[PDB]
């Protein structure tokens, strides 16, 4: 009984380990797939953002950095003092 | 009767895995072609959004490099209320400060 | 059993997904209408003050710092040690 | 990558300024640092009298 026992563990386990090996290579098109998206939508941002800003460059700069400014230091807790 | 309980559950846990493991398979699938759907619709919102803020970008700089100080002047003011309008923060001055300049008597 | 719920089950989300990708594009289009109209409402404000800022520089100048500085401090604490 | 590389070689130091913005953007999105600046600082340049 106790070897007719550890073939059926045997015969359990296996179809799992298949199974778990699907779902991570599934899992691995789909972070590809993914990915490669994700990059093309930040190329077409950028490749749009650029002319305009190539076209007056300082007043982009500068209200980009004030708005990034203002949002992390919202964030976070602040302290001024003098050095 | 033991011996061919134990056999008889053998087989049955074995069916079941089978079972489980063409369910397992098939999930996986549907899960890829789901995320797959999801990234697709990801990009093409990325891209409208990236017009927009393009579209936007333009009036801005326009609008505002008909005077640029002026706009970095109250930019920075808003900034600095919308930073400072949380009260969990310290702030450290001194009476020789200039906005204080009048607290000292005339 | 397992094999049909499964069955089912892929069925089933494929068109949810669907669905969500068609919100999530629909979400993408109103922020880019709300970005730019919000837009066009800081653009025509910005022009309209100008004139009178560039008429009186000097008081609206003081007015309009004093006023913030009122607003950020009446927010936050206050230490005024000497140094 | 090679995606990224042939969009972003147009212009380097606007990529660089746009990703440095959107990562101190993303980093300190967590309330749970504390920054010491001082009125000194360029950005509290205003916060100065005219």
């Amino acid at each position: 009984q106790y070897i007719r026992e550890a073939e059926a563990y045997t015969n359990e386990v296996q179809p799992r380990a298949n199974g778990q090996a699907q779902r991570i290579l599934e899992e691995a098109r789909a972070y590809k797939a993914q990915t490669i998206l994700e990059a093309q939508g930040e190329v077409a941002r950028f490749a749009k953002l650029l002319p305009e800003y190539k076209a007056a460059p300082e007043i982009t700069r500068e209200r980009l950095y004030i708005e990034t400014m203002e949002k992390v230091l919202g964030n976070t807790r602040k302290v001024l003092v003098n050095d | 009767y033991n011996r061919m309980r134990a056999e008889r559950e053998a087989v049955a846990r074995r069916h079941r895995s089978q079972g489980q493991e063409e369910a397992e398979k098939l999930r996986a699938t549907a899960d890829y072609e789901v995320t797959r759907t999801l990234a697709e619709a990801e990009r093409q919102g990325r891209i409208m959004r990236g017009e927009g803020d393009a579209e936007a970008a333009k009036l801005f700089a326009d609008a505002f490099s008909k005077d640029p100080d002026f706009y970095a002047f109250i930019r920075s003011l808003r900034a600095y209320e919308n930073s400072f309008s949380g009260n969990q923060d310290v702030m450290v001055m001194s009476p020789d400060s200039d906005f204080f300049r009048y607290m000292k008597t005339p």
